[PDB]
């Protein structure tokens, strides 16, 4: 009578470090507690008042910033739910590139009231059932709300303007410096062809002058030193070369067979008189630049130092396939000189130093090309990483609007409308669904509430000022965080809009989140492993 | 908080939000910043720290200790990742980026315990510092004269200034003149591979010198060395990338013979492959043979035959200065050794420092690049002199670049200070307490300078805030007279650009620390 | 080395996380006795530290026995002992109120609102829940035995003694009744000392009855003692009926011959004049708290005379008030009024393998005992706890003679009363008020959900009727899980176990919202 045994069947066959959870209060309400806990953690970096974390992970990396999907990534993350919803966000981020903390957000609000929907009696079936209906109706309800399109894209005030909202969430005190900056980098790229290729941008940081003295450059930029003398030319002919800079040799095997002094003593000279002959002949073409992407053997600088032609080597291939695209140049798989059409040509290629570091810049003349760059300076490498994953969500917002032009009232002004009209249309649903499809509408509010609670203002105040305001008529007014008193503005004319897509795509993926996990009703855990990680990840 | 049967985040996840944590991440600031504190001024003082391997390092740099200190705290590493910033972008002003980001944050300090939102703060910051990098533009002075005199005079002046709070600080004016003759001569693109430091331990400070050419150690010569000439009177170089040695033609070269005479043929043709590049050299009129590969012995017995000189293994630097300086081309091939491709210098001599042996390509007129030979009794002498003149050379390649200058001694920031005041006295009132903030935090400088010089801050700092207001722009701290100074006038002059990185810096610093709420750290792996 | 401007095992907590520990851990409570509310409740095993079985329903004996070591939980074991201790009744009830009640107060702290607000809005809602449970009160006749009986029965309806329903109720009304006691013009009851409790294994539960009279595990001194009594005279002593030391060191001498045999002779003859004094009152019985010499037994049966000794100070004066009698210390001061004549039988008779001393025909007694028969000693101990609770019910009743309606009828009509008086706040605390007004909903949430009906369709239905006029005595069956009117079902409960059980669950959640600091690992430093 002081113990208490293991009940007969699956409790004494279960393993040792296994676990098992089964039924609503040991399942379905700790996987809730657990995705309210993540939608917590992430929930103060949201909006333009969003505050900056750092986050160290296993390997003594920091990162500091406020996006959420960063944030998810470097954080270990053990709850099965909360993967799931991690997951959810990382697909979100992937198939847009913005509006992760909004997939996480919404997904926390509604397993909260799904919580409490399975508290005050309803079923699992019935929520999920409801929470469908009202996830179709708001993607029904959506089209509805866009209030202007972006009407043009090879613009580059008005382009700027349309992805200032984007990263104004991320760098709030100069946005319009980065704006301006991603919409020449956008609009030099995206030709005549609908095909915007977001790869690209490329942005190289280089460290020293603070954010401010940040560039666009048409071309690309290389971290490094030429191999020759020549450190500048005017009228650049680059010719690449997927090849190393030296001697073809037999991939089989290689021997050197002497048989008579003859043969041993010119053996070394007629290397050297073929290897010169080639380089002559690349250097007769006219191309005064050499790009190889493997190793330069010293006869072959010596020859191409004689005959007065840049050397820049690129030991990644991809930088290799970037620069061709660049140039408009093509790897040549051997050292055979260059016909016309595979000889590249870029208007300027010089050897400079940009504070500290050397680079090799490709540098065209013309507002056009297949490839530009943002340099980014900066006074820490925390600062210019942050800086860029928001040139990268600009980007990505650009190539959603080249995808579909609509968008829609941003602060809040779209969450709230959208409540408001769920509300409406479950006032007259009968049924147990219609509470599902009223917490559904009410989940929405998580939005202006954390905009306004980031803001430091009161969160109640500014939704009731936003449904009276809607109810009047005004379907874009939305939270004014410019005030420090709850305050609510038309947002069409401050400008501050987001895409269809991005607002789409989040609503879809936070409701699937949140039904897969309601559908869990039963966990049952392995003995934690010690493994060194999975093979697939390497 | 609750047991969460299965928990959220990985057991032994640290996390730290609100107030405290951000309260925490100044004083962290503020910690750093004490550790660099007593190095700034001509009467700074040196640090030394000793690393694991027992190693010491003594540096009046700030970068140079903030980089030794082994920072942990991420709030911390921000001030040394802008002091690394500051000193890769401008080089000096390393100390005083982070005194100023510490100050700005302990000025702030307490309005963040009151519960000011951060995004006033860092809007008050980004004002404050766009207002004062405009006041530095318009106020800087700058001459519109191009005189090479003026000119000179201005790049020695700042280098003085750049020297005058290192151990060298007594022989600032011949090491400043020193600094100057030798980035004048650098050709375009000031590349600092083009400037050789060599350190050679014995001798005095005043025993260095600047060679108009190249100078480098002797390198392992062979038997015969000793019977080549030490001394030529107009010699011809032969820049070489050949290695002159008696060895196997290739490496995946065979022999086949079946007969005695093919096998004397074939030693006869290795010998006489090496003796034809020997005479293709000779014949070249080249009287000193430097190479980047080994030269063997029989190389070197057959160039003491020939009064010839012959130094191999010769550094790839070393090689690329002597070229920009006698004026030839490496030649990996010795085949067309025209009189394009070999050098000329007036005077090439072997000569003896403490206890080393040096060659010297002196006489050099249209040389392009400089050596300093340093001499110290210490290596960690010689190393300091060597961070002081690197700091020194920076700051005359910036002069170079613009010649806009600013009175130093802290009266750029003190008049910065005033100006800030006077904006702030005319907005409505929450800005204004923190620009009021910034504009008292850019006297922390003055106040360094005079704390270290054992003076009395409060008194010196009112003078030069009644001065400023009342009419002057140049007054500073003067540290010989424990008074205030036209420090225009007594020519403490600093580039614009360093003061306009530094408050840049940082105030992007103060801006980062600030926009954080909350640190996370994950739990380590593989602590082993 | 290590400065540590506090202890080093001194671990310092604050903020939301707090609260949030806080409410959950309150949550918790009320979650592990949430299924013990109700007629439809199931009962609980309890494995004791020290080997023994608890096997109860009981909320306040289940939540005492777990030990925990979140404060907040303690808390919460403390308002439950605090609750039984009180009224006896509805300990399971508060702990699900202040749980309730604290969730509700979680909502709002998520958001921007002060918990001093929410404690306001608290307090506000406890005052208008004490006067809407006095308005919606009826008076009850005392006199009316059969009242009594349904108020007790409708008691014990939820606990496992419900099977036997009208035998403990009666039990429980009687024992209530004779123990009830007037003098000087102070009421009492003090179901506590008289009105003791014994159980004796086995037999049937049928057999329980209340005797008019008390009952110890007590045999007679002597064999030749009488075990049959008609009518005793019983007398009552504290001291000793033996020969002892001094409280003065008294050290003898002896140096005649015929001294030691004086002493003895003299020690005898105490023994005896101590005897006659008591046998000088003519009794029949004699009972003392301490033993009673064997020379003292023979004269006493010299005198027909029944001893028993040995007897503890609380069951004495049981005995004393059911027959009547005083104790009294000296033999030689034993007056007529303090011997014991009402008793109307006395009889040792053997129960088991044990003897039992019997005097349960007094008249008018003050003092009684409960025999309790049943399978073994958990089925026993349930069925004492379960008497203790219908007396308590008893005694709150005669104390304050108003019912309010049981099975969530008084919840639904407080909480509607509550959310009608809302509409008129017009300001910011008025959402915690409402919030806590349908925190009440919990009771007849949880009785639906014990049935195993509905609980969305039957609450809904039941708040509807609620919304009309003359329907505060509405709740919900128990049985069923079925709407009746609860005049017509008649499971009423004391106003007073009502009372106590808001005001207790409202003070919780007034003293829980309240912290947001938690500092611990310091030194008692006692
Ligand atoms: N100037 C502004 N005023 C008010 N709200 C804004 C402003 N700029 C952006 N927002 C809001 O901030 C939200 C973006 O939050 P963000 O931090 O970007 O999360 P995510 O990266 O997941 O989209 C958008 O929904 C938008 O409505
Ligand atoms: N002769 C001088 N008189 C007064 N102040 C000086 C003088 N020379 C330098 N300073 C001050 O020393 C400061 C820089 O100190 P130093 O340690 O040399 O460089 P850093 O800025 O890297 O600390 C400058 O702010 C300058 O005003
Ligand atoms: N026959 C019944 N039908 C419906 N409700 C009942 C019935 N009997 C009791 N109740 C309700 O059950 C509650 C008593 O539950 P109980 O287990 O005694 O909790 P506690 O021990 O906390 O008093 C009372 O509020 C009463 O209204
Ligand atoms: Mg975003
Ligand atoms: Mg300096
Ligand atoms: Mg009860």
């Amino acid at each position: 009578a002081l113990h208490v045994p293991k009940a007969p069947g699956f409790a004494q066959m279960l393993k040792e470090g296994a676990k098992h959870f089964s039924g609503l209060e040991e399942a379905v309400y700790r996987n809730i507690q657990a995705c309210k806990e993540l939608a917590q953690t992430t929930r103060t970096a949201y909006g333009p008042n969003g505050m900056n974390k750092m986050v160290i992970n296993h390997l003594e990396k920091l990162f500091v910033t406020n996006d959420a999907a960063t944030i998810l990534r470097e954080l270990e993350v053990q709850h099965p739910a909360a993967k799931m919803i991690v997951m959810a966000s990382h697909m979100q981020e992937q198939e847009v590139g913005d509006g992760t903390n909004f997939v996480l957000v919404f997904a926390g609000a509604l397993l909260e009231l799904a919580e409490e929907l399975l508290r005050i009696g309803l079923s699992v079936s019935e929520v999920i059932e409801g929470y469908e209906i009202a996830c179709r109706k708001a993607h029904e309800i959506l089209p509805n709300l866009v209030c202007c399109s972006a009407k043009n894209l090879r613009d580059i005030d008005e382009v700027s303007s349309l992805l200032r909202t984007s990263i104004m969430s991320k760098q709030y005190g100069n946005e319009v410096f980065l704006a301006k900056l991603i919409a020449q980098a956008c609009v030099s790229i995206f030709p005549d062809s609908g095909h915007f290729n977001v790869d690209n941008i490329r942005v190289c940081k280089i460290l020293g002058s603070g954010i401010s003295s940040s560039s666009v450059l048409h071309g690309m930029v290389f971290k490094k030193e030429t191999e020759g003398d020549v450190t500048s030319v005017k009228d650049a002919k680059i010719a690449v070369y997927s090849c190393p800079f030296d001697g073809m040799i037999t991939e089989t095997k290689g021997t050197v067979l002497i048989k008579t002094a003859e043969e041993l003593m010119n053996f070394s000279k007629g290397e050297e008189n073929l290897m010169d002959a080639q380089v002559k002949a690349i250097a007769d073409t006219g191309a005064n630049v050499v790009v190889t992407g493997g190793k330069v053997a010293d006869m072959a600088l010596h020859y191409a130092n004689k005959y007065n032609i840049m050397l820049v080597r690129l030991n990644s291939k991809w930088d290799l396939r970037r620069l061709c695209k660049t140039v408009g140049a093509t790897a040549l798989p051997r050292l055979t000189p260059p016909v016309l059409e595979e000889m590249g040509h870029c208007d300027s290629v010089y050897l400079s130093e940009v504070g500290d570091t050397q680079v090799v810049v490709f540098k065209h003349e013309k507002e056009d090309g297949a490839i530009s760059t943002i340099v980014l300076r900066g006074s820490t490498d925390n600062l210019m990483d942050d800086i860029e994953r928001a040139v990268d969500d600009g980007v990505n917002t650009f190539k959603v609007l080249t995808r579909d032009k609509r968008l829609v009232p941003g602060g809040g002004a779209t969450e709230i409308e959208l409540a408001k009209q769920i509300t409406s249309y479950g006032e007259t649903c009968p049924g147990l669904e219609q509470y599902a499809i009223k917490k559904f509408a009410e989940a929405f509010e998580a939005i202006p509430r954390a905009l306004a609670e980031n803001s430091g203002v009161k969160a109640n105040e500014v939704i009731s000022k936003l449904y009276a305001v809607h109810q009047e008529g005004n379907k874009n007014v939305g939270l004014d965080i410019e005030a420090e008193v709850p305050a609510v503005k038309d947002m069409l004319e401050a400008g501050i809009l987001d895409t269809y897509l991005g607002k789409y795509w989040a609503i879809k993926l936070a409701t699937n989140a949140a039904v897969t996990v309601l559908r869990v009703d039963q966990i049952i855990m392995a003995k934690p492993a010690g493994g060194p990680k999975p093979p697939s990840g390497k | 908080m609750m047991p969460t049967p299965v928990i959220l985040l990985k057991e032994g996840t640290d996390s730290s939000q609100g107030i405290p944590q951000l309260v925490s991440n100044i004083s962290a600031c503020q910690v750093i910043a004490e550790a660099v504190r007593t190095t700034l001024g001509p009467r700074g003082m040196d640090k030394l720290i000793v690393d694991g391997r027992g190693k010491a390092t003594i540096s009046n740099d700030g970068a140079t200790i903030l980089k030794l200190l082994d920072v942990v705290h991420p709030a911390a590493k921000t001030l040394v990742d802008i002091a690394k910033s500051q000193d890769a972008e401008v080089g000096d002003g390393t100390t005083s980026v982070t005194l100023l980001a510490a100050e700005f944050l302990k000025q702030v300090k307490p309005y963040v315990e009151e519960g000011l939102h951060p995004q006033i703060i860092i809007r008050a910051f980004r004002t404050a510092t766009q207002l004062a990098v405009n006041k530095i533009k318009e106020i800087a002075v700058t001459v519109k004269k191009a005189d090479k005199v003026e000119q000179r005079k201005l790049l020695e002046k700042c280098a003085m200034t750049a020297l005058s709070s290192k151990l060298i600080s007594q022989q600032k004016a011949f090491f400043a003149k020193m600094v100057v003759d030798a980035v004048m001569m650098l050709d375009d693109l000031l590349q600092l591979k083009m400037i050789g430091i060599k350190k050679v331990q014995g001798g005095a400070l005043e025993d260095s010198q600047l060679v108009a050419g190249v100078a480098f150690k002797k390198t392992f010569s062979y038997a015969g060395f000793e019977m080549q000439p030490k001394k030529y009177h107009n010699p011809k170089i032969a820049l070489l990338n050949v290695e002159l040695e008696l060895k196997a033609e290739k490496d995946n070269a065979e022999i086949r013979v079946h007969t005695v005479e093919d096998y004397q043929a074939i030693v006869d043709a290795e010998w006489n492959i090496l003796y034809d590049k020997l005479e293709k050299i000779h014949h070249s009129g080249a009287k000193v043979v430097l190479s980047k590969l080994p030269i063997g012995d029989v190389a070197t017995q057959y160039f003491a035959d020939r009064d010839m000189f012959c130094a191999g293994r010769v550094p790839e630097e070393d090689l690329k200065r002597t070229m920009m300086a006698c004026g030839g081309s490496i030649q990996t091939s010795v085949n067309a050794l025209s009189a394009d491709v070999l050098g000329r210098c007036q005077v090439f001599e072997e000569t003896q420092i403490g206890g080393e042996r040096y060659n010297f390509f002196t006489g050099c007129p249209k040389a392009k690049t400089c050596t300093f030979i340093l001499r110290g009794g210490a290596e960690q002498f010689m190393e300091e002199t060597e961070r002081s003149l690197h700091d020194a050379i920076m700051i005359v390649r910036r002069a170079i670049k613009n010649d806009s200058v600013v009175a130093g001694g802290g009266a750029i920031e003190m008049e910065l200070s005033k100006y800030l005041r006077d904006y702030s006295r005319t907005i409505p009132g929450k800005q204004q307490l923190l620009i009021g903030a910034y504009a008292k935090a850019l006297e922390i400088i003055p106040r360094q300078l005079c704390d270290n010089a054992g003076f009395d801050a409060t008194n010196i700092l009112n003078k030069l805030r009644a001065r400023h207001a009342q009419g002057g722009t140049w007054y500073g701290v003067d540290i010989n007279n424990e008074d205030i100074a036209d420090n225009f006038e007594a020519f403490v002059w600093e580039p614009a650009m360093v003061r306009i990185n530094a408050l840049t810096a940082a105030s992007e610093a103060a801006c980062l620390i600030v926009s954080v709420d909350e640190t996370i750290k994950n739990p380590r792996s593989t602590v082993d | 080395r290590p400065v540590l401007v506090l202890s080093q095992n001194t671990k310092r907590e604050s903020g939301r996380k707090v609260q949030s520990g806080n409410i959950n851990a309150a949550k918790t409570i009320a979650d592990i006795i949430r299924t013990c509310l109700g007629p439809k409740s199931m009962m609980k095993m309890l494995l004791d530290p020290m080997g023994g079985i608890v096997m109860t329903n009981d909320g306040n004996a289940i939540l005492r026995e777990i030990q925990v070591q979140h404060p907040a939980a303690k808390s919460m074991i403390e308002i439950s002992r605090t609750q039984d201790e009180e009224v006896g009744d509805g300990t399971t009830s508060v702990i699900i109120l202040a749980g309730e009640m604290l969730s509700v107060a979680e909502h709002f702290l998520e958001q921007q609102m002060h918990p001093t607000v929410v404690i306001s809005a608290y307090r506000k809602a406890l005052d208008d829940m004490i006067s809407t449970l006095k308005k919606i009160s009826i008076p009850v006749d005392i006199s009316d035995s059969d009242m009594m009986l349904n108020i007790i029965n409708s008691s014990i309806t939820t606990k496992a003694i419900s099977r036997w329903s009208s035998l403990a109720c009666n039990i429980a009304l009687d024992a209530v009744k004779m123990v009830q006691f007037e003098e000087n013009g102070r009421k009492e009851i003090d179901i506590k000392k008289y009105a003791r409790v014994e159980k004796i294994p086995g037999g049937i539960i049928e057999d329980s009855c209340v005797l008019r009279g008390v009952m110890i595990n007590k045999d007679v001194t002597h064999p030749r003692m009488r075990r049959y009594i008609k009518n005793p005279r019983i007398v009552l002593l504290d001291s000793s009926l033996e020969y002892k030391k001094g409280e003065s060191q008294t050290d003898i001498e002896i140096t005649r011959e015929e001294d030691f045999t004086r002493i003895l002779q003299m020690e005898e003859e105490y023994i005896q004049q101590l005897c006659e004094d008591i046998i000088q009152l003519k009794p029949d019985v004699v009972i003392t708290e301490k033993g009673i010499s064997d020379l003292a037994q023979h004269y006493l049966m010299r005198a027909n005379i029944t001893a028993i000794r040995r007897v503890r100070k609380t069951d004495n004066n049981r005995i004393a008030r059911a027959c009547g009698a005083r104790i009294v210390s000296r033999p030689e001061e034993l007056r007529e009024d303090d011997v014991g004549t009402g008793a109307g039988l006395l009889e040792i008779k053997k129960i088991g393998d044990e003897y039992f001393t019997f005097i349960t025909d007094c008249k008018d007694p003050k003092a009684c005992t409960i025999l309790l028969r049943g399978a073994s000693k958990e089925i026993l101990s349930e069925v004492e706890r379960n008497l203790q609770d219908a007396m308590q019910v008893c005694r709150n009743v005669l104390l304050d003679p108003q019912l309010v309606p049981g099975g969530g009828a008084s919840e639904m009509a407080v909480a509607h009363a509550l959310t009608e008086k809302s509409k008129a706040m017009t300001g910011v605390e008025q959402w915690p008020y409402r919030a806590v007004a349908q925190a009440l909903e919990v009771i007849p949430r949880t009785l639906i959900q014990n049935c195993g009906a509905s609980t969305i369709r039957l609450l809904t239905s039941l708040r509807a009727k609620h919304t009309q006029e003359n329907c505060e005595t509405w709740g919900v069956n128990g049985e069923t899980g079925t709407l009746v009117d609860m005049k017509e079902l008649g499971i009423w409960e004391p106003l007073a176990v009502k009372l106590q059980t808001y005001k207790t669950a409202v003070e919780t959640a007034v003293l829980l919202l309240r912290i947001d600091d938690i500092v611990s690992g310091h030194k008692k430093k006692g």
